[PDB]
């Protein structure tokens, strides 16, 4: 049943190498390269500390690079960018702690989770899994990506204020660095924004203005980097890449003798992972390829599940991390790569390049070493607010704080609901809350359930509230 | 699998002084926040006992004169003030990954005045000779430090084959060591040669301490 | 009361299969985070981990030894077992049952240790010791004190025990640890008295061995 | 002949007390209070250091306050705010150095300059002085207030970077403050800008929005002051007011025996001062009351010259500094105080209150001690760019960097001059250059001549270039 | 070569008007930043500024004294003058003419000082000094060196100047500060040479008194 | 107007040591960037000479052993290493406003080895006697310290009336003091008595140094 997508995309494929020789592409490549590498690093490191180096940075780096290349080439949606996520980290920590408490060879049990992933996928793909996806509405996607965007921004700030804690303002004896970290971040963000506006505002002529504005993010990064460079007497946290790659697994154990019952029972945690990657990647593909963006060509759901989670299983076999398709990352890789609404450029080469680059970041270490974190905190914050764009839910949350004097494209939606729209948006908000407290616990792994639990249940108890014309125009 | 190298192999430390033992790892063994190095004490004829977990965290009941430190690949055990009962072998082991491995151990011994061995030589008993064997015994008693050379000389020439030695453990009363050489020949060969000598060379003196006899002579 | 006990066969024939058993109390194996296993100490050497098993039936084995090792457990009877196939003379050691606790910060350390068991592996025939009296060199220029000696050669297996006049002469005794040479042990003892005491008073070497059920008394007389 | 203005304004006068009970008024009062006080402090201090305390802070405070109150009450243009200026400082320094070189009692020779000022004013006023003012075109005013605004902005930045020099980023042993000053400034500015935009943008309802946005500046100030307050471990330069007022002069001397020849010859420097105050105040009244702003009522040229420079002379007699009418300060007091284009509220009370307030700042010391300079640096920068608004010259400089695709309200000016406009504006720029180099020297006292020298000469050599239709539409 | 030269009346009756003159060279009082004036030092005391005048003809006066003071100048003949009205005995002092300089950073300091002129305010009458040669005691057993002396009594007012061989004999000289007794001054001088020098070589006391206008030499001869 | 208070009034300091003088102002006398304090040196019988302008700027030609510092109301002059010629009175003055004023001055004196006075007595010159006066002079030269007792003795009995003394200022070369006693009688009374003595008692010796003559005798 997957074939439909292959057939869809393969003709576009041999056009998508030619489609890529624009400058906006290049700019995008640099952008998304940082956008992918910074979390690959940070998540890698945490992943290592949590598992006492059994599953480490270089594993994640390799996995992301390779998987990235593969999906870039063979994917139904080469705009998707594949990487590690917060959820996946939570599960690795969980499964590692469990495994070791009960003294199971962690990396092996992992391999078995992998075998189960490959199986589950072959099933769901071979039997129309994405069918269910077609029952995922806007009311979902928006709660989701607004939650994500919001969490993202929040996290970014959290990092900054952490720097402030590590080095508080005081006298003696550490100092003078918190502030500059902040300034650096702020400045980079401000510049990104400015250049965006420059790209869309009147001043300057043609290609000069459009290209300068297309290289907005890389230009910001460069400038701020030079600022830190020339400030030589004060410490700044910078990107740290391992000096060189360091660390097939045998399904029966390496230092065990891996228990057989457990190599059955790994079906369960693999179910959970499959659910995680599935929900995320599918919803992301939904948001990226929505009708509202001009890209309504060369995109498919089926190939991506098989690919992404297939990669996942295999990687697990090689003691690699499995990956899903990221929301924020994919979206900003799409916007990159977007003309203003106007057609978006669809490459295999943009992704291919960020992948390869992440791969060689090991070598690039001397470069990457000069790039202060704070700068990428700025780019992050920018990504956060940029991501907040196409969300109707966001638009409406805003609209609540706006006087009722201002109206939408659609007179129906506000006029029918001068108070009621605020209620619908209000249920959105309350869901947002629920998911935000669920996700707040180490019970957070429950989330992908809660998200469905909330939405397609709500999305049936909602017609209790308003009607097939009323609610209909809200998505 | 991680390799651990302890040093010194042997440590002699005066009473109430400080003993410091080190343990190097073949790779790091510590996270950003914890170090996974353990220390054990084994007194002679006992199983090991846990002293230190997490490099520096004292196990319940362990005396405060014990303290641990280190991180990464480099770890250190300290005993201050050293007491008589702390004379023991000390082992480190990591808990970074399976297989858990141990260091090779450090013997902590009490340091005393350099003392000379009392050396005694003994021809074969006539009872042994009756049965066709011949053992020449040499006792090198109550010396310090424990390292000592023993040379056998037959008619001037040194003989090394057929010899076997055995060391006493440090005396719990006088902190000396003793040791025992036994040169075994056949009755035949014993009877072929005349002079038998054991030479004990030791730090205590430049001149080897030597004891001799002549076969069937007196 | 965390109690570990480790039974073995005492001695074995090389090429044979060793089965060690460890019984415990004061803790269940059913508990998560707890493991039970074996570490061995060859005579006068350090420690070598062999294997461990958790309630999961997951079991970790020492590399190189992996092939010869099999660990199992009888939870309901508070026991774990280690089997070593085709045992050789290098497996002579003291085996320790050890429990490993799952640390608050992850990892493991060995919580409680059994007193140990001791295993000897050899193709050697049980043999009684020869006891030889060692008086000073004939014609020796005697000093303020004299050293007597007692040699115990040619025996197997350990353990041999030796006293002087039957314990009554305790001071100034150095009994040296046995040494194996060609499947036979050699042990000796030194004793020092003041020249006035010997040969005036008589000193007797007592040597006793179990595996041959032989008790010797050799008086030390002048040559 | 001055009467025309008295007759103009006095009826409006008894109406201008009722005109003042608005909230926008209050916000304006706070804003302008700081905008007037900060230069009073700083300039007072400089004035003290230069004259070795013969003419100090508290003198300038008293003068500014009293003169402020008086002119506020009796002025033809109560929007004008009277305060010390840079030129006046340059002259104080000059005349002091000279006087003391030649051993003249500085404060006395000062008094004589004052008498001469009173005379010159009585003459120029009674005999149609402002006549000449009607020959001061836009081509003047714009070069002038753009030069000023530019210099102002520049100055603010220089103060900040001075703080950076006093406390450079380094390690040990002073520290952590330069950055925080920067931050405070940046923040204050940002908030001012935001609140302004908020006042004019859709969000929030009615009076709440308009009032919150009217108090944009004071809200900004408050916020950032609280930020500095809660940051207790790092030093910040704050507003310093003398604890209490400290220090009629006898025209024949106090420690002399003041030479009679010099008490004639003080006529020349009194000429230079009169030219300074005249030029400034007059051009300023021109720009404040220009037709483009809705205020085309209750304003006069003659009364203000007499009042301002008269006060000046009297002040000189009392050991006070003479004041002129400030450009930037007045402009921003007008905008305050301005509705959007929409009518501007014309008070005697705004000025009266900022004056009195300036007076009582001595008492206010404990409050003002909590207000970090950096914050007011932000506010300054804001005043700088706000001051840049109604200047056509600015509009055009901008218009040069803009593609020719965009047009003005008047098709004539850009169409007739797609290249030539840039040339006209270019002449503006080169004038700006000239005046900026003149003013750059301690030869700068020459400027008010140069400013005329440049413009009404240019404004005759300009009809050489284009015609009475062409040039006419540019002002 | 910057020079300042004070001249005054030496002495003055109480209630009368003092007129001081300062002549200068090496600079012009036309030059901007330069001022010329007067500072006085009462006997055995510190310094008191009186007045100064600049090319502007602006003139600064010391408060409290202002009323009794008038300063003027003759630029074209390099002179400045000070007048003090109704003079009293508290005006007895040395009057210094000093040049004022306008400092590179503003302010003023006193650049060059004249040698000063001594003024005495007294009702008493001017009296010339008696100069007495003081040779050693008759019959003294002369040593390696000899001390000569010169006594100057009975004069008024201060100052008196004394030299030995008119400056040519400078070493080993002690000229003692005058002391007043009943409206008359007493001053003395000691000089030491080697016995070979005197009476071999001629030594002569030279004493001069302005207020009486006398120049006196007194050779020192043996008694 | 500004008042200036110098301290100490007097300072005695060993050769090669440090003399430090302070001058307090009644109000501040400095800007943010300059201090308007001047230092002068006045050696006895000389006009003041400018040493320091602007608190710390050595006037050209002034020795580097002189240095100035201070700000606000508090100012300091340093002389190191102190030399013999530096014995002088030192004055500060401000240039903050008219009237310029001076501080009261500090006399810096050199501390030296206790040296004995060289004492010489001189009967009246015959020229003075001719006119009816009689002065007996006594020179007490090159002693230290400056405090010294002079006693006149007429026929054994001391005289105090008609005497007047005068001290030399500390010698800028050898740091000694000298002084001059002059006893004045009438010719008549001078002739009534026979022996005239001047006695110099001084810390340097317990025994007074005394010189005498008899009238009209030799
Ligand atoms: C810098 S790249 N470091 C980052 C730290 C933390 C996060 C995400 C934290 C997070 C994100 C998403 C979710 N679940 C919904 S999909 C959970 C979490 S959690 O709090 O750790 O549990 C990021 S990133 O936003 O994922 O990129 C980066
Ligand atoms: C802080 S509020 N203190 C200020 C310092 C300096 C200035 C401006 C300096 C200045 C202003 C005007 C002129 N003449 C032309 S109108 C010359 C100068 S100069 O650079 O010193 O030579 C200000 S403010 O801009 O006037 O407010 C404030």
């Amino acid at each position: 049943g997957l074939v439909r997508d292959i057939r869809r995309r393969y003709p576009y494929y041999l056009s998508d190498i030619t489609d890529a020789f624009s400058p906006q592409v290049l700019a995008a490549v640099i952008f998304i390269y940082f956008a992918a590498l910074s979390p690959a690093i940070t998540f890698g490191g945490l992943l290592g500390e949590k598992t006492r180096n059994q599953m480490g940075v270089s594993e994640l780096l390799i996995s992301t690079a390779v998987q990235g290349i593969l999906f870039a080439l063979l994917g139904a949606q080469p705009l998707l960018v594949v990487g590690f996520s917060g959820p996946l980290l939570v599960f690795e920590e969980a499964f590692f702690s469990f495994c070791e408490t009960n003294g199971l060879e962690y990396i092996v049990g992992r391999v078995w989770i992998g075998f189960w992933l490959i199986l589950l996928v072959v099933l769901v793909v071979a039997f129309e899994g994405s069918f269910l996806v077609r029952f995922i509405s806007r009311y979902t996607q928006e709660i989701f990506s607004f939650l994500i965007s919001l969490i993202f921004i929040y996290e970014t700030f959290s990092k900054l204020i952490k720097i402030f804690q590590d080095h508080p303002l005081q006298k003696t004896y550490l100092p003078n660095t918190a502030l500059l970290s902040l300034v650096l971040m702020a400045g980079t963000f401000f510049f990104a924004m400015m250049l965006r506006k420059f790209k869309n505002s009147s001043y300057f002529p043609g290609k000069l203005r459009r290209v300068i504005g297309d290289f907005g993010v890389p230009i910001s990064i460069l400038i701020m980097v030079l600022v830190d460079f020339f400030i030589q007497d004060t410490y700044t946290q910078k990107l740290s890449v391992p000096d060189g790659f360091k660390v097939v697994i045998h399904p029966l154990g390496l230092r065990s003798e891996f228990p057989i019952w457990m190599m059955f029972a790994s079906a369960l945690p693999a179910l959970l992972v499959f659910i995680l990657i599935f929900l995320e990647s599918q919803i992301t593909t939904l948001i990226v390829s929505k009708p509202e963006r001009k890209m309504v060509k060369g995109s498919g759901f089926h190939l991506d599940l098989l690919l992404v989670v297939g990669m996942g299983g295999v990687a697990a076999l090689f003691g690699m991390p499995w990956l899903s398709a990221t929301t924020v990352r994919s979206v900003t890789h799409a916007n990159a790569l977007t003309v203003m609404i106007q057609e978006v450029k669809e490459q295999r080469i943009s992704g291919l390049l960020v992948a390869v680059l992440v791969g060689l970041s090991i070598l690039m270490e001397p470069i990457l070493s000069r790039i202060p974190l704070a700068v990428l905190f700025g780019i992050f914050l920018y990504m956060g607010v940029t991501s907040l764009s196409g969300i109707q839910l966001f638009d409406r949350i805003l609209l609540l704080f706006k006087p009722p004097k201002y109206h939408p494209d659609v007179p129906y939606v506000k006029r029918v609901k001068t108070w009621r729209m605020h209620l619908f948006t209000g249920i959105q908000i309350i869901c947002l809350a629920v998911l935000w407290v669920v996700k707040s616990t180490p019970a957070s792994l429950a989330l992908p359930f809660v998200l469905i639990l909330t939405v397609p249940l709500r999305r049936v108890l909602l017609p209790l509230i308003f009607r097939n014309v009323e609610l209909q125009c809200l998505d | 699998d991680i390799v651990m190298t302890q040093s010194p192999a042997s440590l002699a430390v005066s009473l109430g002084q400080r003993a410091t033992i080190s343990c190097r790892a073949s790779q790091s063994v510590s996270t950003s926040s914890y170090s996974y190095m353990n220390w054990y004490q084994q007194k002679p004829g006992q199983p090991p006992k846990l002293l230190i977990k997490y490099a520096s965290n004292l196990e319940s009941g362990v005396p405060a004169r014990f303290s641990g430190s280190g991180s990464g690949t480099d770890f250190t055990l300290n005993i201050h003030p050293l007491e008589e009962e702390d004379t023991a072998t000390y082992y480190c082991q990591h808990s970074w990954e399976i297989p858990w491995t141990f260091g090779g151990g450090t013997k902590v011994e009490i340091k005393r005045a350099d003392a000379a061995p009392t050396v005694s030589i003994f021809p074969p008993s006539s009872e042994q000779l009756t049965s066709g064997g011949a053992s020449v015994v040499c006792f090198l008693n109550n010396f310090y430090p424990k390292d000592i050379n023993v040379k056998w000389k037959i008619d001037g020439s040194e003989r090394q084959n057929g010899v076997l030695n055995s060391w006493t453990d440090q005396d719990s009363k006088d902190s000396t060591y003793s040791m025992s050489s036994t040169l075994t020949l056949t009755k035949d060969e014993y009877e072929r040669h005349n002079s038998y000598t054991c030479e004990a060379t030791h730090k205590t003196s430049t001149s080897p301490i030597v004891k001799s006899f002549n076969r069937n002579e007196c | 009361e965390v109690k570990l006990q480790e039974s073995g066969p005492g001695k074995l024939q090389p090429s044979q299969t060793l089965s060690l058993t460890c019984s415990f109390s004061g803790f269940s194996l059913t508990t998560s985070g707890i493991g039970v296993g074996w570490i061995r100490q060859p005579s006068g050497k350090g420690l070598e981990w062999l294997a461990h098993i958790w309630w999961s039936a997951s079991k970790y084995y020492n590399t190189a030894l992996k092939s010869r090792l099999t660990i199992s457990k009888d939870t309901s009877n508070n026991q774990v077992f280690l089997k070593i196939a085709s045992v050789d003379t290098a497996d002579t050691a003291t085996y320790y049952c050890a429990r490993a606790y799952y640390g608050n910060y992850g990892g493991y350390y060995f919580d409680y240790w059994g007193q140990g068991t001791t295993l000897t592996v050899s193709s050697a025939k049980t043999t009684a010791p020869s006891v030889y009296p060692l008086a000073p060199v004939c014609g020796d220029t005697t000093g303020s004190s004299v050293t007597l000696g007692c040699l115990v050669k040619g025996y197997f297996p350990e353990p041999v025990t030796l006293t002087w006049n039957s314990g009554s002469l305790s001071s100034g005794v150095h009994t040296f640890p046995a040494v194996l040479q060609s499947d036979l042990y050699t042990l000796s003892s030194s004793v020092t008295v003041t020249s006035s005491t010997w040969p005036s008073q008589s000193i007797t070497c007592n040597v006793a061995h179990p595996a041959s059920s032989t008790k010797v008394d050799k008086k030390i007389e002048p040559r």
